[PDB]
């Protein structure tokens, strides 16, 4: 199982994800990236079935940025929620479907931050923070321990680490390395990996 | 204007500057182009068709030579126009009137079948891929509630029901016959109906009719079932009316 | 659900009980089963209720078009025609199981339209779920030719049995009588059952409830 | 008074002609000559081969349609090509349904029943190429001559094409022969029915010779520039 | 349900019983299992009942259209190809045996079995049903060559009313038809009309 | 059950000249809460709502299609909708669906625009109307919640006694199902305006 | 076949579209529409056609056709071929609401429908849409738009246009009376019925014969509301005033 | 099989010139008159009966579309047959999605959205005739016209036919607006008496009303109690 | 003229000449006979070969369409093909839909049906030919119909498409064709084939017989060598 995270501060979304491709026995890939930038302040991190990960994201990713070229500007994130929740739910009972489960992080000029949780039903769901995988389980509980509205981001990723040493002592799969970005005004900056 | 023309409206089925529509009017020329001319008239208590049947060729096999056509066992139809238009009116006819039966349990009136058949006649006078059919149908049966039934459609799509009609090249001096025939009595029995339409049809062509130069269809309310009178019969009402 | 009709003398007697069951749950105690198809014709409904709603709803619409274009009285026979042509085309995976009764110019006319598409031409019809109860009923009851009255109990009598003898089934009796003058459609006819009487006054009052956050928006 | 009648393939003449078919006739009389013939026991054809300069190699105009069929086109090459295919198709669906060769006379029948849908339907066009169509079956050899009109013609021997009414006019004096030659004396009747085709300058060489032969124990086999030799000569002068 | 029909010289004769069954339960007890589908043709319906009563609709529908063009009273033979067409192009969507039985002008007094599956045999009496398989002994060592009209209808209502006694599925009334040139004579028998057969109780 | 994936809970109620739509709040994969704000009734118009309990997919799916062609209605119409016209909407957009079906069970509280006469209905998943005078219910907690308001409703109430009822009916009913709860959002429908409060509710 | 066609897609030996610069005749026949662009909102000012006669007035307006809750429109040309493209407006725009939950820019939804006039300019072999429109609206983006569109699909942002009869003294007074910025939306009403005034050589300027509509935004919505016929003769009395203070 | 090219183009002035011959055989067409009553509207038209052998009782041109709605037409009446149809066919399918009678304005937007189609699609003409519908619903009448354009229009009093000119300059010095629906009847008869021209009987005119009762045509013993006096 | 251009155009007179000039197509073509008697039909071309290079039996005129049913055709011999398997394929969905050998009437009527679905529409053109269709059957008996280009099907004792169709009917008028068997009605139609047949113009002609009635069975068969021989030589020493 792979997990993503997400925290939404008053100015900035934190999110990061276990950087783990993996087949079933073996860690094929402890470099992997399960982030996706949709525009310059829009992240969607995608886990779910093999295959319609990449392929569902990339076909959002390629709408969004095509979007910004006929348009001369971006989404909004909760419009690019919507969406990507309109496109699951349709391809839902098509003959394709698209078994994925999504965070879609972003920083809006006038709504401010924002974070999307979303399974792979396509149900939405705007949150302060959210996580996916068998690790959300262990990590969301102290997530509502510590988590305040007004946290810095600092301490969002003090809090972060919390959860990631959480899954190190007590989660049963491998998960070492975790792949940090933050969303603000300035854009999605690659923070440090968590290792241990 | 006073018949004025501008661009394609002789050709296809759109509007001339006057809102006529030539095309429409033309087979209603090529129904006349046949050279025959059929006269129905409805009773009280029956509808009746009589019609010309030319067989001037003598190796044709007269009694494949006909207008008449049973279209369910109660609705019958003359035609009059161009014969293969006309035998296709009554392969569609025949399949709205088999059609009605199956969806709905019950037979299609005359005048349902008829306004069915004219609305058909409608969409070959508005798409201009196809010509409207040079065909006059003149369906009878008996309704019912309402008894005996004539209807007559035409190439543009019109139907009416009549108490009498005709078509064909003396249709207006068989109205003319029957508004002098109509408007004292209806002339009314079995015996008074057939007489009238035979009396229409050899007063208006003058030729004082020999049983194997006509054909006689007939529906009854007694007997419902649209049946051809024979050559005996048709004699039968000539010798009536030979005597006066 | 009961649902049963007889053809009397003078023409048709429908019933239906009221009660429609999510589960073993009763959801509304005033179902309406018996449906408007012409206003010579109706039906009453079991099975699959979406089913028989738009079902009869468009058999209601389809014989508006074919009297509205014949300017008559439109037949019991058409809508039993377009009833199973129609389950039958969808092989019974439409589940309306109807009892369609109405008189025209020839005469009353009952049916009883399966889901699969099969028809039965009764003088004595019931489906649903206490349909025994009610075809108990009736084959205890019946004579041909019955008075409207006499009609008219023996089909909420029949009803009634399948409310007190069937759970899905109960509440109230509709009946609808069709005959060639006239119709009358009774909503509802016997009301068997009442709720009993409230011996505690409860009475919740301003405060009771504890209340986080209020909004008032008003209007115009 | 002509000029509305002759654009269109749906369109009747007041003669009650049409003339687009006329014209795709007309270019089949427009193509190289090609002779059919045929014997007891073969079937020949025998074709000129026109080049579009003395640098580029003759057009060929045999073709192979089945092991037991032959062809030989005149006319629009690519609508002959297209009928090819149609032809192969056909007799690989009669080898693949019956497992036996299709009959020469039914695959004609199959040409006609092609072609004559696109000679009343509107804005087609006839196919423009007449074939000579060799076939051996049970019932012995066969020349087959087709028509953008779309009728087929069943022949004693035939050329058509440019000048063909030269080799008519030969076959006609020697058709009572042809029955009774053996293979060598066919396909020299063939050359020379070709022969009468050409000027009065030209003559047959192994360039613009092209033989094409189905018989009893023969299969379909286009003979071309080296192999024409042991045909070609021979022969008498002209 | 049990169906049967016999020919006899000039006509045939068919006859059904009543019963439909939702199980055990007999939803109708008077059911009317021969179908006109021409003025001279009958059919015997067994086997499913929307499928049987939709095939004698579409055939009652496409022979009188045929009856109409060509201005000729149908055959039976072609009456019994259409149900045969209709039920052999839907035998995996269809569960429906067919006896097919009437007179035409050409041919005389015929009985087709299609039965399930949508074959087509002409037979001299056909039976079918889940009660057929009751009299097969009684209507093979019963039937006679050369029978008159009245021996058909009372042989007829005689296996009936065995089929009907020993089936669950068959019971009811007895639907009789005879079709000649004359034209169709139907006839319910009930209550004492049925034949009775006594049951052996122990002496 | 696909139905209780999410879990959910609406009630609509009727009053004297006022109706009242009530929903839980919670989101929920399944046993794992994920939000508490999940927004289940919808505006359709100014005194008219729909609650939609069920699978939330379709719960945002169902409102969305149904806001689509709402909007066309109204512009095309030039006119807010009537509580049963849109009742029939709601019923051909789910049975549009018969054979693949939109997994909500939607209640729909209303006024009518003309004469404010109170609507409550409720539909089944394949679009089965169901129009009640006293009141209507949906969710993962059905039994409880008819087991609440026939116990508590009565004829005419004033909105304190119908804000009230419809309270205590989703507060203990919802407190009786595991998938249903984190708080209850009661929307009070008048004739002169729209009072949407939250209840302190259990959060476990 | 050939015979009867029109080939209504084809150019013309000076490369025009012969059927797209016709049916922009039949506009320029057909009734007054402008639109005024301010700061605090845009307007439309329509000509009726259909007058003074035993008319009924059931609609809001004759002309206004709200496209959603931003946007509104104004037509000139065929009405038919007008109520076409309305509906297909309002169709792209709860479709654009649809697929992203947010209103639609004015923008898109005008290149959304003048890519379909563009389609019938271009193939199929119909006629083209006889309509130029006028949009108004607000959007999240750029803010009070007006924008104008025709039969070929070509569109464009102005802050002062107008479409059908005497639309170009209409767009020369809007050049020689207009200030760019400094146009608030009572100054721009004056403006509207100054143009409307100078532009009907028939008739006396009167109330009954003339919509006018405005967009603004109050309290973060945005307001739809053709000028009732009050306001518009308080409107039009103004300007009288106005005329009879030049002396 | 058929045209896929507009045979409605448009002229180098701006005219869409086959329905303006639309118009012209409308205009060649038997009167109509519509007028919008207080409580009501009427529909009146002139049955073109020569030829005594028609049976008067056999077409109806004024026309039911629902319980509530009415047409009657000036012009082809075979078009008008495709119209009745679809107009039926599209208000049951406005009563199949929203289970409520369909309201009048949009019956004649749908009915207008057809004759739209028929001038712009392939290979067809327009339909030579122009419709009055008549309606009632929140206790509002209403009266439009659809025009072979596909334009539809609201009137208060209207005709349309041959002498429509003169028609509506007639309904321009009779109607006023609380003018009831039996004052409506006879002002309608008095508007196609203005251009009748032979003995009006009740076998050659046709009345329809709408009200709150509903749509129905009115019945020749009605229609020549309201022809008495007249 | 600007009204022949298509099949979808009537004349002011109300013609549609585009079905006139495929008739005009039929009356170029050479004289095919057919005579219904009492015992069957005998057909008869006068199969015109144009060229001494085709084989005696190219371009056949009979055409057996089903096995009671044989096929005379006159016109443009393209569009006689395509409506002879026409034909054939309306009477092999006649017996395998209804289940017997399909009726000659029926048959005339649904490919006359076929025929008149040309003349409608301007997408296509009418057939070029008219042709006889002779079927016998113990019920039926002898039956002859005949379709033009307009699909007109009337059924026929005697009858005669083709250019020199009048001079072949005035000596099918002289027989009593109704009391002959077919052995006599074939040297009655290899006369009138002979007869009819203009010598100065196009020589060099193939009679092409068949028959169908009792003496085959009901099949239609062409007539053998030796009764077509003894048919030739009587209409040869007849022709004088």
């Amino acid at each position: 199982m792979e997990y993503l995270i997400g925290i939404q501060g008053p100015d900035y979304v934190l999110v990061a994800s276990d950087r783990v491709a993996a087949s079933n026995i073996v860690q094929m890939k402890d470099d992997h990236d399960k982030m996706f930038k949709m525009s310059e302040k829009i992240l969607l991190l995608c886990v779910g079935e093999a295959g319609d990960t990449v392929q569902f994201a990339e076909y959002i990713q390629k709408n969004v940025q095509l979007y910004k070229m006929r348009n001369g500007y971006e989404l909004s994130p909760t419009a690019a929620a919507n969406f990507t929740r309109r496109n699951l739910a349709d391809c839902l009972r098509s003959r394709t479907p698209y078994h994925v489960n999504l965070l879609l992080a972003g920083y809006d000029e006038h709504e401010g931050p924002a974070l999307y949780y979303m399974d792979y039903l396509a149900a939405l769901a705007k949150a302060p923070f959210a996580a996916h995988g068998y690790g959300a389980f262990l990590t969301l509980s102290i997530l509502d321990r510590y988590y305040t509205p007004t946290i810095s981001r600092e301490r969002a990723v003090e809090l972060l680490r919390k959860c990631l040493e959480e899954l190190q002592k007590r989660f049963i799969l491998n998960l070492p390395t975790f792949s940090v970005r933050i969303i603000d005004k300035n854009g999605i900056h690659d923070l440090d990996n968590i290792s241990f | 204007s006073r018949g004025s023309s501008a661009g394609f409206d002789r050709h296809i089925t759109i509007f001339s500057p006057e809102g006529r529509l030539y095309q429409v009017e033309y087979a209603f020329k090529a129904i006349n182009q046949g050279g025959l001319t059929s006269v129905a008239v409805r009773g009280k208590d029956c509808a009746v068709i009589v019609t010309q049947k030319k067989v001037p060729d003598k190796l044709l096999d007269s009694s494949t030579v006909t207008h008449l056509f049973k279209i369910t066992e109660n609705i019958g139809c003359v035609m009059t126009g161009m014969t293969a238009d006309s035998r296709s009116q009554v392969q569609r006819a025949r399949y709205e009137a088999a059609n009605w039966k199956y969806k709905y349990g019950y037979e299609i009136p005359v005048d349902m079948l008829c306004k069915r058949i004219a609305d058909i006649s409608q969409v070959y006078t508005q798409n201009a891929e196809m010509r409207p059919l040079g065909c006059c149908m003149i369906l009878i049966g008996i309704d019912e509630e309402q008894g005996p039934q004539v209807y007559k459609c035409d190439p543009a799509g019109y139907y009416c029901g009549f108490k009498a009609t005709a078509a064909g090249v003396k249709q207006t001096e068989s109205t003319s016959f029957l508004e002098k025939k109509v408007k004292k009595k209806f002339d009314w029995t079995f015996e008074q109906t057939v007489e009238t339409a035979i009396t229409c049809l050899s007063t208006v062509l003058s030729i004082d009719f020999k049983p194997s130069e006509i054909e006689v269809g007939v529906v009854t309310v007694e007997n419902p079932k649209f049946r051809i009178l024979t050559e005996a019969e048709i004699d039968a009402h000539l010798v009536a009316l030979a005597e006066r | 659900t009961t649902i049963a009709g007889v053809v009397y003398k003078d023409g048709i007697v429908l019933g239906a009980d009221t009660r429609a069951t999510e589960g073993m749950v009763v959801a509304d105690k005033n179902c309406s089963k018996i449906h408007f198809i012409s206003p010579n014709i109706y039906c009453c409904g079991a099975g699959t209720a979406a089913d028989t709603d738009m079902t009869t709803q468009l058999i209601s619409s389809n014989l508006e078009l074919h009297s509205l274009s014949t300017g008559r009285l439109p037949r019991v026979v058409t809508a039993n025609r377009m009833l199973k042509q129609m389950l039958f085309r969808y092989q019974g995976y439409i589940g309306a199981a109807l009892v369609l009764g109405g008189v025209d110019v020839t005469g009353p006319h009952l049916y009883s339209i399966y889901p699969h598409g099969s028809t039965d031409k009764l003088p004595y019809v019931t489906m649903g779920s206490g349909s025994l109860a009610a075809m108990a009923v009736f084959e205890d009851k019946f004579r041909p030719d019955m008075e409207e009255e006499e009609a008219k109990n023996l089909v909420s009598e029949a009803i009634a049995a399948g409310i007190f003898n069937d759970l899905g089934s109960g509440s109230n009796i509709d009946l609808c009588v069709i005959s060639k003058n006239k119709l009358d459609f009774l909503r509802p006819y016997t009301v068997p059952n009442k709720k009993g009487t409230r011996l505690g006054r409860y009475r919740c009052e301003k405060g009771t409830t504890a209340v986080l956050t209020e909004k008032i928006t008003p209007l115009e | 008074f002509r000029n509305q009648y002759d654009n269109d393939v749906t369109v009747w003449s007041p003669q009650g002609r049409i003339h687009q078919i006329e014209y795709a006739m007309e270019a089949v009389k427009q193509g190289s000559a090609t002779v059919g013939l045929k014997s007891k026991t073969h079937a020949v054809l025998v074709a000129l081969k026109r080049a579009q300069s003395e640098l580029a190699a003759h057009q060929k105009k045999i073709l192979h349609v089945d092991n037991h069929i032959g062809i030989s086109i005149a006319g629009l090459t690519a609508d002959a090509r297209l009928l090819c295919n149609f032809m192969r198709q056909e007799c690989l669906d009669s080898r693949f349904v019956f497992d036996r060769p299709l009959p020469v006379s039914r695959l004609v029948s199959l040409i006609g029943s092609k072609t004559q849908i696109p000679t009343q339907r509107y804005g087609r066009r006839p196919y423009g190429v007449g074939l000579l169509i060799a076939g051996y079956d049970d019932m012995g050899p066969h020349i087959f001559q087709t028509c953008p009109s779309a009728n087929y013609f069943d022949c004693r021997a035939m050329s058509i094409g440019a000048r063909s009414q030269s080799a008519r006019t030969y076959l006609e004096r020697h058709m009572s022969e042809f029955m009774e030659c053996n293979l060598n004396e066919l396909v020299k009747h063939g050359l020379r029915a070709l022969r009468e085709t050409l000027p009065a300058e030209q003559d047959l060489t192994t360039k613009n010779v092209s033989i094409g032969i189905v018989g009893k124990d023969l299969e379909f086999t286009i003979y071309d520039d080296d192999d024409v030799s042991p045909f070609l000569e021979g022969l008498e002068e002209r | 349900t049990t169906i049967m029909a016999v020919q006899f010289d000039g006509g045939v004769v068919l006859g059904a019983d009543s019963r439909t069954t939702t199980g055990s339960y007999i939803a109708n007890r008077v059911t009317d299992k021969l179908t006109p589908i021409h003025d001279r043709i009958f059919c015997c319906r067994s086997g499913s009942a929307a499928d049987t009563q939709a095939v004698a609709d579409a055939v009652t529908y496409q022979l009188g259209f045929h009856s109409i063009e060509l201005n000729e009273p149908p055959l039976v033979h072609t009456a019994a190809s259409l149900f045969k067409e209709m039920c052999y192009r839907y035998r995996e969507d269809l569960m429906a045996g067919i006896i097919i039985a009437g007179w035409d002008p050409q041919e005389g007094g015929q009985v087709y079995s299609v039965p399930m599956g949508g074959m087509m045999v002409r037979q001299s009496f056909a039976i079918g049903g889940s009660g057929s398989s009751y009299i097969y002994g009684y209507v093979d060592a019963t039937y006679r060559e050369g029978m008159t009209k009245e021996e058909c209808l009372q042989f007829t209502a005689n296996a009936l009313a065995l089929a009907m006694e020993r089936d669950g599925s068959s019971g009811g009334v007895i639907r009789l038809a005879a079709i000649a040139e004359s034209g169709v004579e139907r006839q319910v028998l009930l209550g004492d009309q049925i034949p009775k057969f006594a049951v052996a109780t122990l002496p | 059950s696909i139905m209780s994936y999410n879990g959910g809970a609406v009630m609509a109620m009727k009053g004297k000249n006022c109706v009242a739509i009530a929903a839980d709040r919670r989101f929920g994969i399944q046993a794992q809460m994920v939000t508490t704000d999940f927004q289940k009734i919808f505006p359709m118009g100014d005194r008219l709502y729909i609650g939609l309990a069920g699978l939330a997919t379709d719960v945002q799916t169902v409102a969305q299609r149904l806001k689509f062609r709402l909007n066309l209605y109204e512009l095309k119409e030039g006119r807010q909708i009537k509580p049963y016209t849109l009742m029939s909407m709601v019923a051909n957009l789910l049975y549009e669906k018969r054979f693949g079906p939109y997994y909500t069970e939607p209640v729909i509280a209303g006024l009518d625009p003309k004469t404010f006469k109170p609507f409550i209905c409720s539909l089944d998943l394949i679009g089965c109307p169901m129009v009640t005078d006293d009141f209507v219910v949906s969710g993962t907690c059905a039994e409880q919640m008819y087991g609440m308001c026939e116990s508590l409703w009565e004829p005419n109430m004033d909105p304190d006694h119908l804000f009230e009822t419809i309270s205590q009916a989703m507060l203990n009913a919802v407190d009786r199902d595991a998938v249903s709860g984190m708080g209850v959002i009661v929307h009070i429908i008048e004739k002169d305006k729209i009072t949407t409060r939250t209840l302190k509710a259990r959060m476990d | 076949s050939r015979r009867y066609d029109s080939r209504t897609t084809i150019f013309s030996p000076e490369g025009r579209l012969y059927q797209v610069e016709y049916a922009m005749e039949a506009i320029g026949h057909a009734g007054t529409c402008l639109g005024i662009l301010a700061n605090d909102g845009v307007l439309l000012a329509a000509e009726r056609r259909n007058i003074h006669k035993l008319l009924d007035e059931v609609f809001f307006s004759e002309k206004i056709y709200k496209l959603n809750e931003d946007m509104a429109c104004s037509v000139a040309g065929i009405t038919s071929d007008a109520n076409v493209l309305t509906n297909e407006l309002r169709l792209i725009a709860q479709r654009y609401l649809l697929q992203y939950q947010e209103p639609i820019p004015c923008e898109q939804l005008v290149t959304a429908l003048c890519d379909i006039k563009q389609a019938y300019t271009q193939f199929g072999g119909k006629r083209p849409f006889g309509v130029s429109l006028l949009y108004i609206g607000w959007d999240k983006h750029y803010g009070f738009q007006l924008y104008q569109s025709d039969p070929s699909g070509n569109y464009g942002g102005w802050k002062a246009t107008c479409i059908g009869n005497n639309s170009a003294a209409a767009v020369s007074m809007l050049k020689q009376d207009y200030k760019e910025g400094e146009m608030t939306l009572k100054s721009a009403l004056a403006l509207a019925i100054k143009v409307l005034n100078k532009t009907m050589d028939v008739s006396k300027l009167s109330a009954e014969k003339v919509e006018i509509a405005t967009l603004t935004r109050e309290n973060g919505k945005t307001v739809i509301r053709v000028l009732k016929q009050k306001e518009v003769e308080q409107l039009i009395k103004k300007h009288e005033e106005e005329e009879a203070k030049a002396e | 099989r058929g045209y896929s090219f507009s045979l409605t183009t448009f002229s180098p002035s701006g005219k869409l010139v086959q329905i303006e011959y639309a118009l012209a055989a409308v205009a060649g067409g038997a009167p109509s008159v519509g007028i919008k009553a207080a409580n009501g509207v009427v529909l009146a038209t002139e049955k073109k009966q020569k030829s005594i052998l028609y049976d008067e009782r056999s077409v109806h041109k004024v026309e039911p579309i629902t319980k509530h709605i009415g047409l009657v037409y000036s012009g082809m009446g075979p078009d008008y047959r495709v119209l009745v149809h679809r107009a039926r066919k599209l208000a049951q399918q406005y009563y199949l999605v929203y289970q409520e009678p369909i309201p009048t304005a949009q019956l004649v937007q749908r009915v207008a959205s057809v004759m739209q189609e028929y001038t712009q699609s392939g290979g067809v003409r327009p339909f030579g005739v122009s419709l009055l519908i008549c309606g009632w619903n929140e206790g509002r009448p209403y009266l439009f016209q659809s025009d072979p354009s596909g334009a539809y229009f609201a009137w208060k009093a209207t005709a349309m036919g041959k002498n429509y000119v003169n028609g509506k300059t007639f309904l321009e010095k009779r109607y006023n607006e609380d003018l009831e629906l039996e004052d409506a009847i006879h002002t309608a008869i008095l508007t196609l008496k203005e251009s009748f021209e032979g003995q009006m009987t009740e076998d050659n005119i046709e009345v329809g009303i709408c009200n709150e009762a509903g749509f129905r045509r009115l019945t020749p013993t009605e229609v020549k109690d309201y022809l008495a006096a007249i | 003229t600007g009204y022949d251009l298509s099949a979808s155009t009537f004349s002011p007179d109300g013609r549609v000449f585009q079905v006139e000039y495929a008739m005009k197509a039929v009356e170029n073509s050479s004289t095919a006979i057919g005579i219904r008697c009492k015992d069957g039909v005998v057909f008869g071309v006068e199969k015109l070969v144009l060229s001494k290079l085709y084989e005696e039996g190219s371009n056949k005129r009979l055409f057996n369409v089903d096995r009671h049913v044989g096929m005379a055709v006159a016109g443009l011999l393209a569009d006689a093909r395509s409506l002879a398997d026409i034909a054939r394929e309306e009477a092999s969905n006649f017996r395998s839909n209804f289940g017997y050998n399909i009726p000659l009437k029926h048959l005339a009527d649904r490919v006359a049906m076929y025929v008149h679905a040309y003349t409608l529409y301007s997408a296509v053109r009418p057939f070029g030919c008219s042709f006889m269709l002779g079927s016998y059957s113990v019920n039926d008996g002898a039956q002859l119909y005949m379709i033009d280009p307009s699909g007109v099907s009337y059924g026929y004792w005697g009858c005669a498409i083709g250019k020199a169709r009048q001079a072949a009917k005035t000596e099918i008028e002289k027989l009593q064709m109704k009391e002959m068997t077919c052995r006599d009605i074939v040297k009655e139609v290899a006369k009138i084939i002979y007869i009819v047949h203009d010598e100065v113009k196009d020589k060099a002609f193939e009679l092409e017989l068949s028959w169908v009635g009792e003496l085959t069975n009901g099949r239609h068969e062409i007539v053998p060598k030796d009764i077509r021989e003894e048919a030739e030589k009587y209409a040869k020493e007849s022709l004088k």
